[PDB]
């Protein structure tokens, strides 16, 4: 008789994995013992299609950080997680002064210390994050670009003047909370090709669902 | 002594011996705010609910015991077996009546109890290494019933010495001959399948063996008469 | 200080624990929510919306995909002939996948409620005739012929009188669990069936096309429900 | 028509060591019992239901077996035990075993 | 923050600590409990149920196991002869193991209350006679003969008049501790005894069997109790 | 005068051992540094017979996890315990995406951190778990199979991309709480042969209890 | 959670600290104290003998 599970909040709860940073010792990948991750909630595959059910949305995100070595090991290493709000400058190097700009919230924690966890508010200067924008910002490549949907960047790095002694891997989970949505719309039935637009494969246009032989046979 | 009637069925029975209302509950119906309040479940009253008198089994000195399954026993029998089969769901209570006919010169004692979810367990090969599952003739014997082969453990690895913990009644030849039991619908769900699940099984075993001197009738007829109470069905096919 | 003993589960990270965490920007006052039309609050709102049911889910040829939306009736079909058939399986493959209901059932594990299909005749206004639409509850096998289906829960539809008709599916329940291959799937079995037969033939006057199509629209009643969030999809965000 | 074969027929222990007499059956059996018979005297009761000891019997005697092969074990052996030991079955035709002449070694 | 000092026992796992832990599925609403007949709430309900006492616990021959349930009386037995005997030891081996009471005593260490045995004559209706049933409290040795047992707490039973009779055992208490071998067992000692003698012989008219059986049924009064959960069993889940 | 101990809850409390996972380094046993344990409450030997006293039951389970190396040693290794509800897919490999499916509650903890502990609800879609089912699900091998008695699976594994550096052993205890039971039945007096059915040995049919010589001797 | 700072003496074992500890047998109801003659309550009772 109850329908608590079919609510928006119920549907979008759960902290999913949306990011993974690699900080190897020897490597082509993030060679300066640091990394910048612009917040992308599409990071959880399944996500995109779920949110793209609505035209507008609003919510808060709870971020939880999981860090270890590639084998999932724990070591005595301290870390800095920096959140650079949109409009704030991300660090270009492992010594950029951005790391010390008070206006960039930062949180420190040892790998041993349990997961780091913080809540981030509804940033957008607009009244709601909008997944679809039918226009351009005052044939073009700026089509469908609602920038005021930026949540910010997360800069991660080993604390200290020198490179870390261990190879590290950070995982970022994100639980969406206090959700409100407007204007529902057709469930994506075609495969996604790009993170930006809704473009699809005009050759590989598949029928929404399983087909059959005749309309008289089951 | 007097005779009661339910439609076209008229049984001659004793005034009103002690009846055993299993678990203190009376076979009642099921209200409107349930799982299927749409498909209003039709409740048979007419012929469907009356006195069925199963093929009498003959008690012998060597008899090990008998058991029937429910509702299996009736899904074959008459207009009730009619509903049970061509219907999707079923819930029904039962009035069971068991009687023997013996001279004051016979002796015996039959325990008669009802056991929910009576799950048969065969011998398993003998030595214990064969995972043989009881047949269909053993799991749902019908209206002829079936004979225990290991009464002591009730063909299922449980002491019979403890069967009294179930709605039971005794039939000691030197005191009574008829035993009666009212059974409510018992299952983890409001309704269920009438052909796949046997909510319970009627058990009747000789605890004290039948005996008599040469010359007296050697077999004591046991007559099971039973009637459905507040029986309901849903989803015709 | 104040005496305390830590209990198991201390320091653990439950991906479903909905506790509170520290606000990164304590002073920030997020731009106020203003009024926006059509806010959705509970998905079951969506489930009660009529979506086109691709009953005719047979053509796959890219340019004939629009054909899945409508099936047809014609003069050529003789009285009694079976026009079309399908099951009342919202979550399983087939026709229901096209409906919004179907797609939402996919993000859930269990469900139950009464459904509701509406048929729309889009033929010429001059056409007339009767179609028999019958529902065979779960278990009952597709009726042999029109007459046997005529004895079941049926509806005679005269599109000469009313261009629309709505059928209600009393009940469907995806509750019976199944562990087939080695992958456990809470499946139907309640595949209720909806058959449609030409009660009479398609009748038309000179000047009107001898074929017309029909559109199936489905939704669930207000008594519908779903349980167990289960994210599943073939479409995902590409690298 | 259920036969019990006992091995060995004759035995000799040191004494102070163990003794293992065996009763094998031709078909599967529920339990086995054991008797004792010294010379000039009748059989005495010894072990029943395979492993239970009669009141008199010393604790140094033991009993085990399951199915078709059962055995009476003695540890340790003493000059007072020398007798003939028979097994017996109670399932169908009440059969006795052939016995085992237990004797003192010197 | 708030000042605290952790006390010993911090971080320990007590297999009997009944604290609370975090719910794995916070949103889950488990299917509602509906009414089911005969719910049990406290085991002592079961202990007050009459179970068949295998007094005649002597035959072991697989096909004669049903014989343990009933012992008999016959013409051959002369006046005064001792029919049968047993102790009031619910938890110890022997007869009581068959009763449900007995089996439940096994999951407990201590107990005490009044018991109650009921005898049922299942012989021919034409038979008559008298049986003397005597109880010798704990310590008192089994009475030498019928007459000496006749002086103790006894009951003359005429199964010519009443087919049943129930005896009450005033009291039994498994409280006296014992550390024999090297394994400590809280044993009885209160082995109350129940003897049964043929007060008169078995009398019958021509035509009636010269043997009849009797059934023992036992249970405990409402004043029964048990203490110290102790899981113990020979039957366990096999690999 | 008190009878608190003879209650159902009292009888079934206590957290018993019902599971033990082995995660050796070199071995035939669980070679992929992970394991799946479908919840079996018969895991505690003594259990089966106790519950099989009743026909129907209902309850919640409190699970406590104890992990160490074979000698009972503690080491700096992080672990993931995943609970896959019934109907959810168990991980086929040490990299199955199931490990990251938000809808599968997971809890992380270091071996050093005290025991992990969580409560699991009454799953069953039925009104009660029923130990006996006299039928088949819509001579057969599906007899006595009430599937709607599944509680779920517990998937365990070392965190990290690589195998753990240490041999590990997890033990799972389970306290049953909030118990309700119906329809009591005869106490199993014969030995159990299979985890599924009540089948017994038809040769080795033993008398419920200790026998004696005569019914006149004590 | 709730903010706290541990103060010195944390984790120490004072042989004279009369705090409380967890009951090993939570369900156990110890046999009731009955009346026994001549109970002593304070040693100074003895000193006056």
């Amino acid at each position: 008789h109850s329908t608590a599970e079919t609510t928006l909040d119920s549907f979008f709860s759960r902290a999913g994995l949306v990011g993974e940073i690699d900080l190897p010792l020897k490597g082509t990948t993030n060679p300066n013992g640091y990394a910048n991750w612009d917040i992308d909630i599409t990071g959880y595959a399944q996500m995109r299609r779920k949110v793209e059910l609505f035209t507008y949305m609003r919510f808060d995100a709870e971020f939880t950080f999981v860090a270890c070595t590639p084998t999932g090991e724990v070591v005595p290493q301290l870390l800095q997680y920096m959140f650079v709000p949109p409009g704030a400058p991300k660090p270009d190097s492992r010594e950029s002064l951005a790391w010390q700009t008070a206006t960039n919230p930062s949180v420190f924690v040892k790998l041993s210390d349990p997961p780091a966890q913080v809540s981030v508010p509804f940033m957008s200067p607009a009244s709601a994050y909008q997944w679809f924008y039918d226009g351009y910002p005052t044939k073009d490549l700026e089509y469908g670009a609602m920038p005021n949907n930026m949540m910010g960047t997360f800069s991660v790095r080993t604390v200290g003047t020198s490179k870390s002694k261990y190879p590290l891997v950070v995982r970022i989970y994100m639980r969406m909370k206090h959700v409100r949505a407007w204007i529902p719309r057709p469930m994506r039935n075609q495969n996604y090709l790009f993170k930006a637009n809704p473009n699809y494969a005009g050759n590989s246009i598949k029928p929404t669902g399983a087909s059959r032989t005749a309309i008289t046979t089951l | 002594v007097a005779q009661l009637t339910i439609g076209n069925s008229t049984i001659t029975t004793q005034e009103a011996a002690n009846i055993i209302v299993g678990y203190g509950e009376w076979p009642s119906y099921c209200s409107d705010s349930d799982a299927t309040a749409v498909d209003k479940p039709t409740r048979p009253d007419v012929s469907v609910n009356r006195f069925y008198t199963l093929d009498t089994k003959l008690w012998e000195k060597s008899s090990k015991g008998w058991y029937w399954k429910f509702p299996d026993v009736l899904t074959e029998t008459g207009v009730f077996g009619q509903n049970a089969q061509f219907h999707y769901l079923y819930r029904s209570g039962f009035c069971i009546h068991v009687q023997c006919n013996a001279s004051k010169f016979h002796q015996g004692a039959l325990l008669v109890a009802v056991l929910p979810e009576y799950v048969i367990g065969t011998v398993a090969g003998g030595t214990g290494t064969e995972d043989t599952h009881p047949p269909y003739k053993q799991t749902q014997p019908g209206a002829d019933g079936f004979e225990l082969q290991h009464p002591y453990v009730l063909d299922a690895g449980i002491p019979i010495s403890q069967l009294t913990v179930c709605p039971h009644q005794w039939i000691n030849l030197r005191t009574n001959n008829c035993a009666t039991i009212i059974v409510p619908y018992i299952n983890a769900l409001p309704f269920d399948s009438a052909l796949n699940h046997c909510n319970f099984g009627l058990l009747v075993v000789p605890i004290s063996p039948l005996d008599y001197d040469q010359g007296a009738t050697p077999v004591i007829p046991i007559t099971i008469t039973l009637a459905p109470m507040c029986s309901e069905f849903a989803g015709l096919r | 200080g104040f005496p305390t003993e830590l209990k198991p589960g201390t320091n653990q990270f439950l991906t479903t624990d909905d506790g509170v965490s520290a606000p990164i920007l304590p002073n920030f006052h997020p731009t106020p929510c203003i009024h926006i039309p059509g806010e959705v609050r509970n998905l079951l709102e969506l489930c009660q919306v009529e979506t086109i049911l691709e009953v005719n889910n047979v053509p796959t040829n890219a340019t004939s995909l629009m054909e899945r939306l409508r099936f047809p009736v014609s003069a050529q079909a003789g009285k009694g002939e079976l026009c079309a058939v399908f099951r009342a399986d919202p979550g399983r493959n087939g026709p229901w996948q096209s409906t919004l209901l179907g797609q939402l059932c996919g993000y859930y594990t269990q469900w139950s409620g009464s459904l509701e299909v509406t048929f729309m005749f889009t033929g010429s206004f001059m056409a007339t005739g009767k179609m028999l639409i019958a529902y065979t509850p779960p278990g009952g096998p597709l009726p042999k012929d029109r007459a046997t289906a005529m004895l079941g829960t049926h509806v005679i539809w005269d599109f000469g009188l009313q261009s629309s008709v709505t059928l209600v599916i009393p009940w469907i329940s995806n509750t019976h669990y199944r562990a087939h291959a080695r992958d456990g799937v809470f499946d139907y079995y309640t595949t209720g069936l909806v058959s449609i037969w030409y009660q009479t033939n398609y009748v038309v006057p000179i000047g009107a096309p001898n074929t017309a199509y029909i559109i199936a629209l489905a939704a669930a009643q207000k008594n519908f429900t779903m349980k167990l969030c289960k994210d599943a999809s073939d479409i995902l965000q590409t690298g | 028509d259920i036969v019990l074969t006992q091995s060995p027929a004759i035995m000799s222990a040191s004494p102070g060591e163990k003794v293992t007499m065996t009763c094998s059956a031709s078909s599967s059996v529920s339990y086995i019992h054991w008797y004792q018979q010294k010379s000039g005297t009748s059989p005495k009761r010894w072990i029943y239901d395979t492993s239970r000891l009669a009141f008199g019997v010393p604790g140094r005697f033991s009993g085990s077996g399951s199915g078709t092969s059962y055995s009476l074990t003695i540890s340790s052996m003493e000059a007072e035990d020398a007798a003939t030991y028979y097994c017996q079955q109670w399932s169908s035709n009440y059969t006795f075993g052939g016995g085992t002449n237990l004797e003192i070694k010197r």
